[PDB]
RNA sequence: UUCAUCUAGACAGCCGGACGGUGGCCAUGGAAGUCGGAAUCCGCUAAGGAGUGUGUAACAACUCACCGGCCGAAUGAACUA
């Protein structure tokens, strides 16, 4: 009922990221660095948990 | 109307797994269905793998075994995991097996149609001790006999 | 014939309607799920009436009235009174009637034929029920209980009274009421048997979370269970 | 658990011996609190007609006696104003216990029970004869 | 034994008769399927172990008649339908699995779930 | 600061192909290169691994490996303060 060529277009925005380790901000899956100031730009990179 | 061409593997007496899957867009039929694959297994063991494509229109029954897979070499066969490694005497009858299995092949006659269904068989004993790699490798028999 | 609903989240039904065989009264402060209960099983055959008795919504517990008439408190407005001479037919009639027990639902158990009432009860009320309803009134109770508002369901066909009730008594109360009685329990084990359901000849509803075996016991004793559409198309 | 009641006069703050109404074996009530009341600094909560507290029984049966139990008020001397314009007040404060839930473990009750005590809870106004 | 119905708490609908059922009483008590597994992203790394419960909460029955509009109109792979009087959600149907709450696995079935429906006997009533 | 790639055409990006015996084989509700174990073969080929990953109830769909051209001068890495 989900019709999965919509889901892949769902989860690029959803699922298909990255998260910091120190400040938890979502970021893209393919940045090196954390846009924010606050953890002072690291490079501490996980891929956002799948389901 | 139209034609509406699908598919169907495994199974031995009666199966009904996959298959009800993709009746759902098709009419609905349980006892039409299990019944109509059961003749085209007639004659084939409920431990070996058939695979068949079904066309129907109209609540209507198609069988067919197109033999292009492995369902060759299972069928000049003898009936936590069973194994394959078994020995047969293919050449003699591998040169006839290739036969219903070169149908499209693609490829130069029965001298290069014959030494991929051999390779398809990875598990038997085939012919003498063994029926694969540099026991089948080069083929000395039939060859211009097929074409 | 069986149906379950519910007020706003309470299961207890008798508290808020009062069925009869020629009308209904429900209170006015419902959902549109309550109401679509009652209106689409009784359709147009009986007025049903949004109503309110002495300002509150428990009008199951202050009316008592059957197929002839209906008695309100005194509490009753003139207005809510004016009100109810409109909506239901001529065919009832409607007395104003004055009361120490002034909860007329809890005290009067009745039907079409035969009524029990509460036994502090004086003489100048059943000379009125017995003018007003036309029934015959019998001062008894159930076993340990002076309500038989309550505790004692009754109708034209049989009874369903109260759960923790002696065998005997049943006996001398079928003698009396010329029904059969079935003591059980309503609302997933409620022992209040009066108010957790109401009930006529051609419908009965209770609350939701009346379980299976419940429902099984109160169609058998007032007997209105009695079919093409169903079948396998493969 | 409870519905919405328009506002009375508080009559029974902590401590309150009242008089038990049914005929569950219980002699008196004493109120100990009250659900969904308030906090201020040396402020007593306090009972009005109608609403759920907790209360322990003081003299009855030895059963019910040295446990809470929660329990609901069904008259009041204190006098409130009602919407219509009369101020009322019974003769002497009463409770009637119950499950958390709500339901009464009563049978009847004897007296008169207020109003907007009958309601607010459905099983209180089944057990009720006299409705003010 | 008697013949039996399934009629709808609040619908007052004989949903199905007997001769139905495809019961599948027992489960399997095993390991693989007589457990419920959640497994993760990789690895086939299982993080929670569930027992079944004691009795089969659906009910798998035939494609009956009156389910023949919502099963033409509109055919999916999955979804669900109601009573004919109320549109509540009665029981889904599902032609992928949902073994049943105790499990098995089905085959691609109609499950009837026990809640808000209830079965009564057909025949005359139990006279205690 | 110390290495390394590059007009004998880089890194990045784009445009093409990615097939045939194939849903191979045991395995199970169902696993088609992708839930997993040992195997690992052949044919057509410039070249395409019984398959690097994403995805699917199972497919599909797509990328990487691999084979060709398009654009045409800079580029990758480790460290010092």
């Amino acid at each position: 009922i989900i019709e999965p060529s919509l889901k892949a277009l769902a989860s690029k925005y959803n699922c298909d990221k990255s998260v910091c380790r120190k400040c938890y901000a979502r970021l893209p899956p393919r940045a090196t660095n954390c846009r924010k100031r606050k953890c002072g730009h690291t490079n501490q990179l996980r891929p956002k948990k799948k389901l | 109307x139209x034609x509406x061409x699908x598919x169907x593997x495994x199974x031995x007496x009666x199966x009904x797994x996959x298959x009800x899957x993709x009746x759902x867009x098709x009419x609905x039929x349980x006892x039409x269905x299990x019944x109509x694959x059961x003749x085209a297994t007639k004659e084939f063991k409920g431990i070996k793998v058939t695979v068949q494509l079904k066309i129907q229109n109209r609540q209507a029954a198609a069988s067919v075994v197109p033999s292009a897979s492995s369902l060759v070499i299972t069928a000049l066969k003898e009936p936590k995991n069973v194994k394959h490694s078994g020995n047969i005497q293919l050449d003699e009858i591998i040169x006839x097996x290739x036969x219903x299995x070169x149908x499209x092949x693609x490829x130069x006659x029965x001298x290069x149609x014959x030494x991929x269904x051999x390779x398809x068989x990875x598990x038997x004993x085939x012919x003498x001790x063994x029926x694969x790699x540099x026991x089948x490798x080069x083929x000395x028999x039939x060859x211009x006999x097929x074409x | 014939m069986a149906t379950r609903t519910q007020f706003e989240n309470s299961n207890e039904i008798g508290v808020f309607s009062k069925l009869t065989n020629t009308y209904c009264l429900v209170a006015v402060g419902g959902s549109e799920n309550f109401y679509s209960a009652f209106e689409a099983e009784l359709g147009d055959a009986i007025p049903i009436v949004h109503t309110t008795i002495a300002g509150t919504r428990i009008i199951g517990r202050m009316t008592a009235g059957n197929r002839r008439g209906l008695l309100v408190p005194t509490q009753t407005t003139d207005q809510e009174l004016q009100h109810l001479r409109n909506s239901l037919p001529d065919s009832v009639k409607i007395q104003r009637v004055e009361e120490r027990l002034s909860a007329l639902g809890n005290v009067i158990c009745c039907n079409d034929y035969v009524a029990l009432v509460h036994p502090d009860i004086d003489r100048e009320t059943e000379e009125l029920i017995s003018d007003v309803l036309g029934v015959e009134v019998f001062r008894q109770t159930i076993s340990g209980n002076i309500l038989v508002g309550s505790y004692c369901s009754l109708s034209n066909q049989g009874g369903l009274v109260h759960p923790q009730t002696s065998v005997q008594d049943q006996e001398e109360l079928s003698s009396l009421l010329q029904v059969p009685l079935v003591a059980g329990t309503v609302n997933r084990g409620s022992s209040v048997v009066g108010a957790g359901m109401v009930v006529n000849d051609y419908l009965a509803v209770t609350g939701l979370d009346t379980t299976a075996p419940e429902l099984s016991v109160i169609e058998s004793i007032f007997r209105l269970q009695d079919e093409s559409i169903s079948g396998n198309l493969r | 658990a409870q519905g919405t009641k328009f506002r009375i006069s508080l009559g029974l703050p902590v401590g309150a011996i009242m008089n038990c109404a049914d005929n569950s074996g219980a002699r008196n009530l004493y109120i100990i609190a009250v659900k969904g009341s308030g906090s201020r600094l040396n402020r007593l909560p306090a009972a009005s007609l109608g609403d759920m507290v907790m209360a322990t029984v003081k003299k009855g049966k030895p059963e019910l006696r040295k446990k809470v139990m929660p329990a609901i008020v069904v008259r009041q001397a204190k006098s409130w104003r009602r919407r219509d314009g009369v101020f009322l007040y019974f003769e002497d404060n009463a409770g009637v216990i119950a499950n958390p839930k709500g339901e009464m473990k009563g049978s009847a009750i004897t007296g008169p029970v207020g109003k907007e005590c009958a309601d607010l809870w459905p099983r209180v106004a089944s057990n009720s004869g006299v409705v003010v | 034994s008697k013949v039996t119905a399934v009629r709808c708490k609040k619908c007052r609908t004989k949903l199905a008769l007997s001769t139905s059922f495809i019961a599948h009483d027992p489960p399997s008590k095993e390991s693989s399927e007589g457990h419920f597994i959640k497994r993760a992203a990789n690895s086939h790394r299982i993080i929670d172990i569930q027992e079944s419960q004691a009795n089969c909460s659906h009910f798998f029955i035939e494609p009956l008649k009156w389910m023949q509009p919502e099963l033409q109109g509109k055919q999916e792979l999955e979804g669900k339908f109601s009573c004919p009087g109320c549109s509540s959600k009665v029981g889904g149907y599902n032609w992928k699995g949902s073994r049943c709450s105790c499990g098995k696995w089905v085959i691609p079935a109609i499950h009837l779930q026990t809640s808000k429906v209830d079965q009564f006997p057909l025949q005359s009533t139990a006279l205690p």
